């Protein structure tokens, strides 16, 4: 079977074969890079928070409430932040606070 | 601070203050080539800068105790479940030339949906948290300043918590990591969508930290029914991960393929792996190779594993390998013990040094058969690509079971692991980003609207909050412990004691494990159980037979065993008693000449004994330049003493084998008297030997020394240069 499927490559130079290889690669993954550019996940958002200076604990509080609010799309660290500037407090406070129900109504507006 | 090459590693002191700790270095480090290097009496072609402190291979004692270091970075795996005992093993590993510590995670940490805190006891791996990464990354910082050469700390950024660990790794200076979107899908059944979006963020973080990135393709050989057929799948997987990491933003010099020589002997292993290795190197020019040793086709024999690793090591030499991960020769037998980790490191050092300069002498016949198979592999890799594409890209092919298929592609048996694109762990946790989505952090891959706040910050989103934790280590929250039972401090207490009592161990402190090896003249099933009994009667606890080798179905069976020794011992009770090298001996007879008369005396015809400690073959005393006037056998004791003065000799060496009626002790007493009488007893060493001579009994006859069963020139020459000095 393999003897026939290999027919149309038989002519390619060893380096044209190589060229073909890597562009099919790039062609297979770009759609994946795209999914990546325009979506988010729970783990990604935890890591934004971790970066903003929260613990792994606090961070899975914000993110786990942010999903229950359909607010994911805005980014859990964008909530923390606009809630921070709105009631004009610190990032670690607006965040600390969001971990237990505080300021979610305000958020949703 | 500190670390004296003779003071044990202070684990308790290291864990002290894991909150104030920040890493000296960052990112990956290679070995520095030391072109045309002179070590001992030799010139090295493919060597790296030497260590400033180390343990040379045992055979180096004959060479000035030189320890050449190879060019590839050498890797040692290290995890037991307790990262504390594992720090001691790392210091060990370093001195033996390893400069890459890879740390496996407790089974399935990949499924953990978040970091975990503190330092639990883990299961077939170390659990990865911040306390533990700071402890190990802090210890390596001493160990490294000790051996005098940087060491790369390395681990795993996998499963549903990708971006967290990665982030944690960057905060805390981990030097490299495994990361492959597909390990996640194919092997851990994690939703392929969730997963491929995790890896974008992950890799971006890791590019930011200049980290080395190793992929997951080796895991293919693990699942292959017949590894030598999984080659097309391998190149493909390697390629997706390479190209993926490349477009996220990593450097080709920071992207490594994880390649393993497919098969192992009785397989014609070289002849099956060399084309794949060569094709792989062709196709991925400019990328790094991390060569891993085989672990699939591997059994219970440390020897059998060790030999296969040398062949694996050869492939790397005939091709390329920027990293060379070793495998513990005991991997197929049990959890890696301290010693076998050192074995692997010394082996790779030994083999790579051994074949230093090899590619100046040997080349591949890149045409002929080699060059043809190479083509066949490339064409199959390419065909496989197109099959993937002509089914609608990656997500589809996986659903349609193209992966972990047990056939040689094209051939497809229809038994690959097939994943649901809607299924797996964390299915339905992908959320569409919004036009107003935002992240005030560094190293964020996806689409990020910082513009709705300030244009000037698009490229520096972290300015929005005056630095995230990548700029500002002080914003990192350090959780110490969450459990107050399962923790490192609790585990220190369990063995507080041993820190003047002493016992054997293999992995954890004071676990009293020892290896026991025997041979039993009976069948395999029986000798297994026989050896358990022997094992118990030696007071061994928790005995397990960890390897049966048949010699002959009937003649006998070799058996290895581990067992726990249920007791300690004390240093302070030990009865420990406080010699001239072949060269001093030679340098002495060199400057002051030594003339000897030697004879088998009496009516004795047994000549071989004395020829033996005389003849150069078995290190007799001709070897050291002693001048020996052999008189022959049956020489009358008078005739010997006569010759001694005739030839102005310095020593009489008489032999005496027949020992019936104490004739051997008498013949000596008569040599001493013939000597005293003739006024030369004081200026002549009289030495005697024979099967039935007891040194001390002979000294009471009046001869300066006796020699018995199993003496050698070294003893005789030593006695001759020592005794001579006295006078
Ligand atoms: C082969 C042999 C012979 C050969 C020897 C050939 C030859 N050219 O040497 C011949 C010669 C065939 C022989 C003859 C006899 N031997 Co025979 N011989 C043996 C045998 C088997 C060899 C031992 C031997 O060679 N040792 C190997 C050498 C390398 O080891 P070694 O002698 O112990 O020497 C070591 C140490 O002694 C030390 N050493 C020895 N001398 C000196 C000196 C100095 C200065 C130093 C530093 C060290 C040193 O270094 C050596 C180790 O590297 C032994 C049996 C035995 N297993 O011991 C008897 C044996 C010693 N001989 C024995 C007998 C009885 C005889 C005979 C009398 C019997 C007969 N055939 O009629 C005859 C008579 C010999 C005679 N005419 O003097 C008996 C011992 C009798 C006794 N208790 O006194 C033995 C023990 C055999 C036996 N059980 O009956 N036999
Ligand atoms: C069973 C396990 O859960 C973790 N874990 C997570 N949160 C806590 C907590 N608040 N208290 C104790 N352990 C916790 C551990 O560290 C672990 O070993
Ligand atoms: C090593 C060796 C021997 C050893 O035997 P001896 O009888 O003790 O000498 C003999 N012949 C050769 C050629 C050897 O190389």
């Amino acid at each position: 079977d393999f003897q026939q499927r290999r027919a149309h490559l038989a002519n390619l130079s060893d380096e044209e074969l190589q060229t073909r290889f890597w562009e099919m690669a790039e062609k297979i993954v770009d759609p994946l890079l795209d999914l990546g550019k325009k979506n988010t996940t729970p783990s990604i958002e935890r890591s934004v928070l971790l970066r903003m200076g929260f613990s792994s604990l606090e961070a899975k509080a914000i993110v786990d409430k942010t999903m229950d609010r359909g607010l994911m799309g805005k980014g859990a660290g964008h909530i923390v932040y606009k809630i921070a500037k709105e009631k004009n407090i610190s990032v670690r406070e607006a965040g600390l606070a969001l971990s237990e129900g505080k300021y979610w109504d305000d958020a949703i507006q | 601070l500190q670390l004296r090459v003779n003071e044990k590693l202070d684990v308790e002191n290291i864990l002290k203050d894991l909150d104030k700790y920040t890493p000296k270095r960052r990112g990956w480090t290679w070995r520095q080539p030391a072109e045309n290097l002179q070590m001992g009496p030799f010139i090295y072609k493919d060597a790296s800068t030497p260590l400033e402190n180390s343990v040379a291979l045992p055979s180096a004692k004959y060479f000035g105790d030189i320890d050449p270091q190879p060019l590839p970075v050498i890797t040692t795996e290290i995890a037991s479940g307790r990262f504390e005992d594992d720090i001691r093993r790392m210091r060990m590993a370093a001195w033996h030339g390893a400069d890459h510590i890879m740390v496996i995670r407790t089974a399935g940490q990949s499924h953990y949906d978040g970091l975990i805190e503190g330092t639990p006891q883990g299961i077939g791996g170390v659990p990865i948290t911040r306390k533990q990464v700071r402890a190990q990354r802090k210890a390596l910082d001493l160990i490294e300043e000790e051996v005098g050469r940087p060491i790369n700390y390395h681990s795993y950024v996998s499963g549903v918590a990708g971006p967290d660990i990665a982030v944690m790794f960057a905060e805390e200076g981990v030097n490299g990591a495994h990361q492959d979107p597909q390990y996640n899908v194919l092997y851990r059944n994690i939703n392929m969508i969730r997963s491929f979006i995790d890896a974008c963020e992950s890799k971006t973080i890791m590019a930011w930290a200049d980290m080395a990135q190793i992929d997951g393709a080796h895991n293919a050989n693990a699942t292959a029914r017949e590894a030598w057929k999984v080659m097309p799948e391998l190149m493909v997987q390697h390629a997706l991960n390479s190209i993926f990491s490349l477009k996220v933003g990593m450097k080709k010099s920071n992207i490594c393929l994880s390649t393993v020589p497919p098969t192992a002997p009785p397989a014609p292993s070289m002849y099956l792996d060399l084309p794949y290795a060569v094709a792989l190197r062709e196709m991925f020019e400019g990328y790094r190779m991390r060569a891993q040793m085989n672990t699939k086709y591997m059994e219970a024999s440390t020897r059998e594993a060790t030999v296969t690793h040398v062949l694996n090591l050869l492939i790397s030499k005939l091709t390329r390998a920027d990293i060379q991960s070793t495998i513990t020769p005991d991997e197929g037998r049990n959890v890696p013990w301290h010693i076998y980790n050192i074995e692997a490191c010394d082996t790779a050092k030994q083999a790579l040094i051994g074949m230093d300069g090899l590619m100046d002498m040997v080349q591949l016949k890149r045409e002929g058969v080699l060059g043809d198979t190479v083509r066949e592999l490339k064409e199959r890799a390419v065909l496989f690509m197109e099959e993937i594409i002509e089914a609608g890209g990656y997500f589809n092919a996986v659903e349609q079971g193209f992966f972990v298929d047990s056939g040689y592609y094209p051939e497809r048996n229809g038994d690959g692991i097939a994943r649901q694109i809607n299924g797996g762990i964390g299915a339905g946790t992908v959320f569409e980003r919004d036009e107003d989505y935002m992240a005030p952090v560094t190293a964020h891959f996806g689409y990020n609207n910082v513009k709705q706040y300030d244009e000037a910050l698009v490229s520096e989103p972290s300015k929005l909050i005056d630095g995230c934790t990548l700029e500002v280590p002080e914003k990192i929250v350090y959780i110490d412990e969450l459990d107050e039972n399962d923790n490192v401090n609790v585990r220190m207490e369990e063995t507080k004691e041993f820190r003047s009592m002493i016992k054997p161990e293999v992995e954890w402190q004071a676990d009293g494990t020892v290896l026991l090896t025997m041979f039993l003249p009976t069948s395999k099933r029986v000798a297994e159980f026989a050896a358990i009994e022997f094992a118990k009667k030696m007071n061994l606890e928790e005995v397990e037979v960890i390897n049966r080798e048949v010699m002959q179905e009937a003649e006998g069976t070799r058996i290895e065993l581990k067992g726990r020794v249920p007791f300690s011992i004390d240093i302070n009770s030990l009865v420990i008693p406080p010699i001239l090298s072949e060269d001093e001996i030679r340098e002495d007879i060199e400057k002051t000449p030594l003339k000897i008369v030697a004879a088998t005396v009496g009516e004795d015809e047994h000549s071989v004994g004395l020829r033996e400690v005389i003849d150069i073959k078995h290190g007799g005393i001709e070897k050291y330049g002693v001048e020996v006037h052999y008189l022959g056998t049956s020489v009358p004791v008078e005739k010997l003493v006569d010759a001694a003065i005739e030839l102005k000799a310095d020593a009489i060496l008489a032999s005496t084998i027949i020992s019936h009626d104490d004739i051997h002790y008498k013949n000596m007493k008569r040599i001493h008297e013939l000597a005293v009488e003739k006024g030369i007893r004081d200026k002549i060493m009289i030495g005697c030997g024979g099967t039935q001579v007891t040194p001390e009994v002979a000294v009471k006859q009046g001869v300066d020394a006796g020699f018995g069963r199993g003496s050698k020139g070294i003893h005789v020459a030593t006695f001759l240069v020592k005794k001579r000095r006295e006078m």
